[PDB]
């Protein structure tokens, strides 16, 4: 199946989308009729070919010359988040499911734009440094422009946790110089090892409902839970528990019995972790409706992971801010204020408690569940919208 | 390293529309 989770990051109405369909040719949809025209709310998803020429998209030789043909490396599996400074939240999700990245900058827009900044320092924070690097927009700029932009590029990433990441220089739209990028995807960014004994715990980013409009009910469909795995191998015919709960204020944990477990374009008796996949399960698609197993945590029956609103994080913060052009001062935390702690996958409110040296201890209105020590990227809402603040960890 | 780039950047040069 999926071997590697990478993930897409770029500045919005640049083209990740685009990207993906230069790779791929499976489209990111672009949907809800908003969404159609302008950006999507849901990750994008797209399942990519590496088939090396060794004597590639399709596994076959005839193109390359040599008709020895096209030897099985890999296939891997999209995570394209959106790159709006208003959707912060999906991006975060996506972050904490990823292995790698790949980051994208036009050509004609500027360097230091704020979005993919903010993007990058995400990626940093959450242990995402293996970035293939894309100038997207280059079938727009001069012989020197390009170069010179760049040449920037190079210089901005100097002082980032980034430092020789490689640059491609591709277009999205005409097809081309994207044989240096595949080779990259083994070359600079190999798959970090996901065993079976590693307790089973899924996190899941999207709900579905196969429910189609017509059919009649004598023929029905259960509940399907996008999400991916970053440890343990779920086979067919497995107990879960889905363990932020649902509400009643008090919330009580979901129990489903595996359907499917489905991957690539085929169901599967197994999910080898480190990809993103479809679970069916004998839960309602009513709860499957929209948007509502979105940074849920799943574990396999017989398992202890903990629902905590009162936490213990252990805090470290910028000196100025990321999201605007415009770089605000980072002025202290204030307490009992609405800051957005995302933690794997979870996006929830939270009330600050107390503010110590490194350590804050804080109120959830939302409880998330804490497994291992969870890795957090922290928000702020300072102009309007949702600025990126700093980093924690669960001292749990 | 942005050299082994520059070659590819020379070459998408060459083979545009």
């Amino acid at each position: 199946q999926a071997t590697i989770n990478i993930g897409t990051i770029g500045h919005v109405a640049h083209g990740k989308s685009t990207v993906v369909r230069a790779i791929s040719g499976v489209q990111t949809v672009r949907f809800k009729d908003e969404l159609e025209r302008n950006i999507t709310i849901k990750l994008g998803y797209a399942n990519a070919k590496i088939y090396k020429c060794q004597e590639e998209i399709s596994p076959k030789c005839q193109r390359p010359g040599c008709p020895g043909r096209y030897k099985l490396v890999r296939h891997v599996s999209f995570v394209d988040c959106p790159g709006h400074d208003i959707l912060m939240s999906t991006m975060l999700s996506g972050a904490a499911v990823m292995d790698a990245a790949l980051l994208l900058i036009a050509g004609n827009e500027s360097c230091p734009q704020p979005q993919t900044s903010e993007h990058l320092a995400a990626i940093e924070i959450m242990k995402l440094k293996h970035v293939i690097i894309l100038q997207n927009k280059v079938d727009l700029m001069r012989e020197e422009s390009a170069l010179e932009h760049q040449k920037s590029i190079l210089k901005f990433i100097r002082g980032t946790i980034a430092d020789g990441a490689p640059i491609v220089p591709i277009s999205a739209q005409l097809k081309y110089n994207i044989d240096a990028v595949n080779e990259f995807i083994v070359k600079t960014i190999p798959v970090p090892p996901r065993d079976f004994m590693i307790s089973p715990r899924l996190i899941v980013i999207r709900s579905f409902d196969v429910n189609k409009p017509g059919a009649e009910i004598e023929d029905l469909k259960g509940g399907v839970a996008g999400g991916s795995i970053l440890n343990g191998v779920f086979k067919l015919g497995d107990e879960i528990e889905i363990r932020p709960g649902i509400v009643t204020i008090q919330c009580k944990p979901i129990f489903s019995n595996i359907v499917s477990l489905f991957a690539e374009q085929n169901d599967l008796k197994f999910a080898v972790p480190g990809g993103l996949i479809g679970v069916g399960t004998k839960v309602d698609p009513t709860l499957c409706r929209a948007d509502r197993l979105v940074g849920q945590v799943v574990g396999a029956k017989g398992h202890l992971p903990n629902i905590y609103t009162d936490i213990e994080i252990n805090y470290f913060l910028l000196r100025r801010l990321l999201g605007v052009k415009k770089q605000a001062k980072v002025r202290k935390l204030e307490p009992n204020e609405v800051l957005m702690v995302n933690i794997g996958s979870t996006a929830t409110g939270a009330r600050v408690v107390a503010v110590k040296a490194d350590m804050a201890r804080l109120q959830l209105t939302s409880p998330a569940c804490t497994e291992i020590n969870e890795k957090i990227a922290l928000s702020r809402r300072i102009e309007k919208h949702w600025r990126l603040i700093g980093w924690a960890t669960i001292k749990k | 390293v942005g050299l082994p780039y520059s070659e590819l950047l020379s070459r998408f040069f060459n083979i545009l529309r």
